[PDB]
């Protein structure tokens, strides 16, 4: 990323889709933001919307992890379990209570959508 | 992974029929500044970063004058990328520290005469007028793209009958801009009196502020005395804009 | 007219009867192989999203099913017609079958197209309206109206023509006067030539009002001098038929001079112009 | 000069022919079949 | 007219009025120039009196 | 918590002010492209170009009419193709004058500016047979008139607005539209006058004395 | 930053604030002479 | 007497009282929260209740889940999709219960997205441990002010997965249970046509 | 329009004044949808003909049907069951744990 | 009171829509400003020689 | 006299205020409080002209108590 931020060249929608696909974990997506960040490479508006997209989805089945590994042991599942399947996160770029921020900035018209 | 069927017929008038997208985006783009007057584009140009440039990237100047417009070196060299701090000035009122609404985040890489060419002591006239109106759009505005409440709207009214009485005051023979100044007063005299009714405690803060206590006040005595003054609180729907359970009790 | 030629070839005909009432019995299944399990449709001599990426439609993609049997045995019939198997095929075979009778047959083809990928397009709503309007049926005519608006299709003026015709064949004629008023006020839809065929056919036999003949006289002279149009024998023969109903003798006087005039702008006469 | 017009002519003629005392020459009924061309509403 | 006149509003043209003087003026003040219907009884005297 | 309070027309209908430091800026084609890009194309269905309501009550009730329109959640406001023109006093004023002046030139369409007295004039116009019809009539900013000739001149002979001066406006009662009906000793169902009645509905004379009711005259036509 | 307004020099046109008046835009009653009836008192006039 | 022996004989009176439309207090939703847990009682069979989540500690989910009120969580004039009531997960099965609003301006808004409610549904997927394959989500409206006849119908139907005669053998006053809808409200019946209409949401 | 509609007051030339709308549209609806007001029997028919032989046609309509359909009474208790099933219900535990 | 009723959600209506577009102008501006952005580092990239 | 003026009772103080006689309940602007205890209250009433069938709006200024 040091020699893509010298030579100048733009990552696409695509690459950074497929690129954080393979982040596994929400601390391992966060080294790759603030590798990018330092490295000073170019993107488009897409492709930052598309990654702070894959941060809100990473924390999420993250959180669905944890709210799991309680449930599993104590057999019911909490207020807080279920407050999290309605809510969610809170502090996201683009929410699902608001389904309105993926129109303008993606040519699709759609957020994209992956699964495991 | 696995392969296609077979298609057993087709015609080619199948193949001969996100363009709605990219039409309203450009309908977007000219109903935001490109089917404007000339003085609404100045503003818009003031306000926010990037209107006159469109999709295609080609300003209208450009266009036409290629060799002027366009850059003439093309360097490989220091690549800045994509900029992460982009979510502190979504508009140019945001940043008014630097010369062409420049952020301080934009100015790493180069020595500091560049830096000191683009401070506060090299700004224009103009820029330093956006600069204290931007001031004023800090404190007063609603949302980060607001520009017509009443409280912005005001001391908008206010900073340009300051600059008009500043012009007058070195040139009084300018006779299109007493007419102005005097069109400039009325409509900071409507703007104020509607922000009195509207939003009491912001009107309260900007006549404290500036030391204007008595910029709302009667003409004449022979018109007051009829209780014409007063008329333009009910002609204009601002009779009943106060709410009495805030102020006073009611009872 | 290709509907006409459809509808005479009696061959044919049974053919695209027995294929809807195969379809409209037991509908395919839309699977991948070992579709040859039936009798029902034999072969004759992925698919989801192979169709999804190339913009081909289901029907056109063979992966050995039921429904591509299906397929293969309507475009063998369809061909031997002398049509094509496609958005602009298939509507003639449900003109053709809807101008017989032959409701649901002709709405299970059409179901079975739009869900083989050939999409619903305005004209296979008009051929679907075509028996609601050889009938008479009004209601069906407004669902199917309804229908293709709720499934994002615009009506052109096709759809509206049938409308006319269907309140029309109902013998509800000032309805025809409304539709063509709402037409022009919120659809936006600049009226053809049968439009005004259809217009001056409701005022010949309309009673709704006193005031229909001079309607009919202002809406020819309106067709021919403001909008530009040509009278053809349609028009010739609508305006007649109305005409030839008031024994005042200008309305006399008036026929005669449209049938002189109709003989000498190279209209031969035919038996109802002298009826 | 729009008072003297091929349209206002044949109305003219029409309001002329309409009292019942003045007979219609045969241009009148061949040109009620057969109107002058109009430079409006194209 | 004033004092001691029961005429209430002009004959037939007048400035514009609002509120209840719009529906009063226009509908449901008296007149008895009418030829087909005279002014109304109040409800419900008005229903059994319709033909 | 202390709110503001919505002044005028413009923020009580929402408006975005998206024009730097202009309120009286015109937002209609700007809100109708932002409103076009807020609907999506759903697959497991869209809108179509025939007029739109807001609530489904608001529905007409005759039901070949309501063929022409459909429910609409937001995006049946902002709804049409021509603004509002210019280059007078009132409304019903320009919407005479402007009739009036295409009728001479022998035009095809007027659009005139379509306001809750304007488009049921219009309505009454063509109830009477002096008007062949309507372009975009569900614009809530101008509509276009599609004029009526017969025999080379026009329907449409006399058209006057009852403010003459475009200021002095008129009340009707309804021993006017009596006199209206029979005026110069004829009875009169040819030269039409209508008004508005307090119920705000659009009516001519012969209705008016009919159900015994005047109201406020904007114009004659005949 | 600063506002150096004076009201005095507003309300009494200091540095000559010319207001331009309407044109024709009195609408006074004494100055009317006229009956007003409604649609004018010849409504329809067509110059021939 | 007669109030007495309607004390006595009807345990459930207050809840056909307040779903007929009498309470203008705080109506019909804390009726309906007692309504469903009762028949999740009767159903489950064990049930532990913490505040406003109902439990069946079988294994198989079987969970009520009072999210809010909606009627005064729908702030006026804000533009936040999608504001349930309850939330049933029963089996495989999940409902989104709305209790509609009183403002038509609201209606549009209380009702989730489709990516909304794929969101729920892979939230259950997560917390669960229920696999992706087989998980629907389905909205469900009612009537604002009361609670017909019909909606308690498909209520049963859907939510707890009952026919009309065992829902008649658990409860016998819904035999009787003669209320249908208003027809000034043709919003809401055109609202609960296209939504209670619509198939189950498989993510 | 006719010209003796634009003089003379008699009340028919009221329809001329309004717009051509459908008379299945102003007429109201029936069982099946929009219906010609000609096609149901009691407008066409006149109301001192509709004694004799209407009735004796529509008999059918009232008094023809099936075995459950005549001789089941339907003004009977509609409540009994649920009533007995509460006072069962109420009876028989009889107590509070 | 009922039609004023209907008039004051009218207005809660026509908020909620404003807000909705205020987003997508948001949206829009942002990518107006990532072309100025571009346009000011490549005229920036000159100005340091 | 000549041109006609007369008194034209349908204002907003009529709109509002259901009065016992005319000029009985008003509703006004206070313009002076230099007096103990009397608040001057200007409003305005209708005069009519039918000649130019026209109603103007004067101002009658008048002394209330508040103690």
């Amino acid at each position: 990323m040091h020699l893509a931020g010298r030579n100048g060249r733009e990552l696409s929608v695509r690459t950074i889709q497929h690129l954080f696909a393979r982040t596994d974990s929400f601390a391992e997506a966060l080294a790759v933001f603030y590798t990018m960040r330092r490295c000073h490479v170019a993107m488009n508006m897409e492709a930052y919307y598309s990654m702070l997209y894959s941060l809100q989805r990473l924390e999420e089945e993250g959180w669905g992890q944890h709210f799991r590994n309680e449930y599993e042991e104590n057999g019911a599942p909490s207020e807080q379990a279920m407050d999290f399947i309605v809510k969610g996160i809170s502090n996201a770029l683009l929410p699902e209570n608001k389904p309105w921020l993926g129109r303008v900035m993606f040519q699709d018209r759609n957020v994209p959508d992956r699964r495991y | 992974a696995m392969e296609h069927p077979a298609i057993w017929l087709w015609y080619p008038w199948r193949m001969n029929p996100h363009m709605p997208q990219r039409r309203a985006l450009k309908n977007v783009h000219g109903a935001v500044f490109n089917d404007l007057t000339p003085v609404q584009k100045k503003r818009q140009e003031q306000m926010l970063y990037g209107v006159n440039i469109p999709e295609t990237r080609q300003m209208k100047f450009e266009e036409q004058h290629p060799l002027l417009a366009g850059a003439l070196r093309k360097l490989e060299g220091q690549p800045k990328g994509f900029p992460f701090w982009y979510r502190k000035y979504p508009t140019r009122r945001h940043a008014y520290e630097y010369r062409f609404s420049i952020p301080v985040e934009m100015l790493d890489g180069y020595n500091d005469d560049v830096k000191k060419a683009l401070s506060k002591g090299m700004m224009s006239i103009q820029e330093k007028q956006f600069a204290q109106e931007a001031m004023y759009m800090e404190r007063y505005a609603e949302h980060d793209f607001d520009t017509t409440s009443p409280a912005v709207l005001a001391v908008k009214r206010a900073l340009k009958c300051r600059v008009l009485r500043n012009h007058l005051l070195t040139n009084p023979h300018n006779n299109i801009i007493k007419t102005v100044l005097a069109n400039t007063e009325r409509k900071l005299n409507h703007a104020l009196r509607r922000l009195r009714k509207v939003d009491f405690k912001k009107y309260w803060e900007i006549i404290r502020d500036h030391d204007v206590q008595d910029i709302l006040q009667p003409p004449n005595l022979v018109t007051y005395r009829q209780g014409s003054y007063w008329k333009y609180d009910w002609n204009a729907g601002l009779a009943i804009s106060t709410n009495l359970a805030d102020v006073m009790d009611p009872r | 007219d290709i509907t006409k030629s459809v509808e005479r070839n009696a061959s044919g005909m049974q053919a695209l009867l027995e294929i809807g009432n195969k379809l409209l019995r037991s509908p395919p299944s839309p699977e991948p192989l070992s579709g040859k399990a039936s009798k029902l449709y034999p072969p004759v001599g992925r698919a989801e999203e192979l169709s999804a990426k190339y913009n081909v439609p289901m029907a056109y993609i063979d992966d050995s099913s039921e429904a591509s049997n299906a397929s293969k045995s309507l475009a063998l019939v369809m061909e031997d017609v002398g049509l094509e198997f496609t958005e602009d095929g298939l509507t003639v075979v449900i003109s053709a079958l809807s101008r017989q009778g032959y409701g649901t047959i002709g709405r299970a083809i059409f179901d079975f197209a739009s869900a083989m990928g050939l999409g619903p397009s305005a004209e296979m709503y008009r051929a679907l309206m075509k028996y609601a309007s050889r009938r008479g049926d009004v209601n069906e005519s407004m669902a199917l109206i309804e229908e293709m608006k709720g499934n994002g299709i615009t009506p052109r003026i096709g759809n509206w023509h049938e409308l006319m015709y269907t309140f029309y064949k109902a013998k509800d004629y000032p309805a025809v006067s409304q539709i063509v008023d709402n037409m022009k006020m919120y659809a936006n839809i600049e009226p053809n030539e049968v439009t005004f065929v259809l217009q001056l056919k409701a005022l010949a036999k309309d009673n709704s009002q006193l005031n229909s003949l001079p309607e009919a006289i202002q809406l020819f002279d309106q067709m021919e001098n403001v909008y530009g149009f040509i009278a053809s024998r349609p028009h010739y023969d609508a305006m007649m038929f109305h005409l030839s109903q008031s024994p005042r003798p200008e309305m006399r006087l008036r026929c005669e001079e449209l049938a002189h005039k109709m003989e000498l702008m190279g209209i031969v006469w035919n038996a109802n112009t002298y009826l | 000069n729009e008072k003297y017009e091929p349209w206002e002519h044949m109305k003219r003629m029409g309001r002329l022919v309409g009292t019942g005392f003045y007979i219609p020459p045969e241009w009148y009924n061949h040109f009620r079949m057969f109107p002058p061309i109009n430079h409006n509403f194209q | 007219g004033g004092p001691g006149s029961p005429v209430r509003g002009p004959g037939y043209y007048a400035p514009p009025m609002e509120g209840e003087h719009q529906r009063g003026y226009t509908a449901e003040w008296r007149d008895l120039r009418n030829p087909m219907r005279p002014p109304e009884f109040p409800t419900p005297w008005e229903r059994k009196y319709r033909q | 918590q202390g709110h503001r309070l919505l002044h005028g027309k413009r923020e009580r209908e929402g408006s975005l002010f998206a024009v730097a430091n202009d309120v009286k800026r015109d937002e209609r084609l700007l809100r109708q492209q932002l409103n076009a890009l807020l609907e999506e194309e759903r697959m497991p269905t869209p809108l179509v170009d025939l007029p739109g309501v807001e609530r489904r009550r608001d529905l007409p009730a005759d039901p070949i009419t309501r063929l022409f329109f459909q429910h609409k959640g937001d995006h049946a406001l902002y709804y049409g193709t021509y603004d509002k023109p210019s280059v007078l006093y009132t409304p019903i004023y320009d919407f005479c004058h402007r009739i009036r002046e295409a009728t001479e030139q022998r035009k095809r369409f007027v659009v005139v500016p379509s306001t809750i007295e304007t488009r049921g004039c219009a309505r009454v116009m063509h109830d009477h047979g002096l008007v062949a019809g309507f372009r975009d009539f569900h614009n809530d900013r101008a509509f276009a008139v599609e004029l009526k000739y017969f025999q080379g001149d026009s329907t449409i002979n006399v058209i006057e607005p009852c403010s003459y001066d475009g200021r002095t406006e008129f009340e009707w009662s309804p021993k006017m539209m009596r006199r209206l009906l029979n005026t110069h000793g004829i009875h009169n169902r040819l030269v039409v006058y209508i008004c508005r009645t307090a119920d705000n509905r659009i009516i001519d004379h012969i209705h008016a004395v009919k159900e015994n009711i005047g109201g406020r005259g904007l114009m004659m036509v005949h | 930053t600063e506002w150096k307004l004076s009201p005095r020099d507003i309300v009494l046109r200091r540095f000559g604030q010319h207001t331009k008046p309407p044109g024709k835009a009195a609408l006074d009653v004494g100055s009317m002479r006229g009956s007003v009836i409604p649609f004018g008192r010849s409504p329809g006039e067509q110059l021939v | 007497e007669l109030v007495a022996h309607i004390v006595r004989n009807y345990s459930q009176i207050d809840i056909i009282y307040d779903f007929l439309g009498f309470n203008y207090s705080e109506g019909y939703r804390s009726s309906l929260r007692r309504y469903m847990e009762y028949l999740q009682c009767k159903t489950a069979e064990n049930v532990r209740a913490s505040g406003r989540l109902v439990t069946g500690d079988k294994g198989e989910h079987n969970i009520l889940f009072d999210y809010c009120v909606s009627r005064e969580s729908l702030v006026s004039g804000d533009s936040c999709q999608g504001i349930i009531d309850f939330l049933y997960i029963n089996g495989n099965d999940v409902t989104l219960i709305i209790i509609a609003s009183d403002n038509p301006w609201l209606r549009n808004r209380q009702l989730p997205h489709r990516r909304q409610m794929e969101g729920i549904a892979r939230r259950v997927c997560f917390v669960l441990g229920i696999p992706p394959s087989e998980v629907r989500i389905r909205n469900l409206l009612l009537p604002p002010t009361y609670l017909d006849k019909g909606s308690i119908v498909r209520l049963n139907d859907i939510v707890f997965r009952l026919s009309n005669e065992q829902s008649n053998l658990l409860i016998p006053w819904l035999t009787n249970y003669n209320k249908e809808l208003d027809p000034k409200d043709v919003d809401y019946t055109a609202l609960a046509k296209t939504t209670n209409e619509e198939e189950w949401l498989t993510l | 329009k006719v010209p003796h509609s634009l003089i003379y007051n008699i009340y028919p030339y009221l329809e001329e004044i309004r717009r051509r709308k459908g008379m299945m549209a102003m007429h109201p609806p029936g069982k099946d949808g929009l219906l010609m007001p000609d096609r149901v029997v009691d407008n066409r028919l006149p109301d001192h003909l509709k004694r004799g032989y209407y009735d004796d046609v529509y008999w059918k309509d009232f008094f023809a049907g099936s075995d459950e359909h005549l001789n089941e009474p339907r003004m009977g208790l509609r409540g009994d069951e649920m009533r007995r099933r509460l006072e069962e219900a109420q009876t028989s535990p009889a107590p509070t744990t | 009171e009922k039609k004023r009723i209907e008039a004051r959600q009218m207005m809660d209506g026509r908020q909620a829509l404003k807000k909705k577009h205020l987003d997508l102008l948001r949206e829009f501006h942002e990518r107006q400003f990532f072309f100025w952005y571009e346009r000011a580092s490549e005229r920036l990239q000159n100005m340091n020689l | 006299q000549r041109p006609r003026r007369m008194p034209w009772p349908y204002d907003l103080t009529s709109l509002i205020f259901n009065q016992p006689r005319q000029g009985s309940d008003k509703i006004g602007y206070v313009v002076g409080t230099s007096m103990l205890k009397t608040a001057v209250v200007a409003t305005n009433h209708m005069v009519y002209y039918p000649k130019f069938n026209q109603r103007v709006s004067r101002t009658k200024r008048f002394f209330a108590h508040d103690e």
